[PDB]
């Protein structure tokens, strides 16, 4: 049958939706310090 | 000076400034004042404040979503080619 590994590497659930979320307050940054 | 970006990241949050919202996603969330699908212009729904708390918690959902759509949309499953 269809072999598949459902373990990724890179997709993972990461925990920095933070930015993600900050885009409803700010759009643009005016610096890029990070 | 301090510079983190990762490849895999860099390309999938980079590229979301220049998404527009699919119709399957905008069901989610009818009735939109700009009427424009690309994020860019569709964030200023909430620069005006004209996003409510209720449209928040829907506004959420579409973002994750379309960051997922995105991905399978860049491998795709099908190939004419």
């Amino acid at each position: 049958s269809t072999d598949s590994t459902p373990m990724f590497e890179y997709e993972n659930l990461e925990d920095n939706s933070k930015e993600w979320t900050s885009l409803f307050d700010n759009d643009i940054p005016v610096t890029t310090d990070d | 000076q301090r510079r983190q970006l990762t490849p895999q990241q860099q390309q999938l949050v980079n590229q979301m400034k220049v998404a527009p919202i699919p119709k399957q996603l905008l069901q989610r969330i009818p009735n939109i004042p700009p009427n424009i699908n690309t994020w860019q212009q569709v964030t200023a729904l909430a620069q005006q404040k004209l996003l409510t708390p209720q449209d928040m918690e829907a506004a959420k959902e579409v973002y994750k979503i379309h960051q997922q759509l995105l991905f399978k949309a860049r491998l795709q499953q099908q190939q004419a080619q």
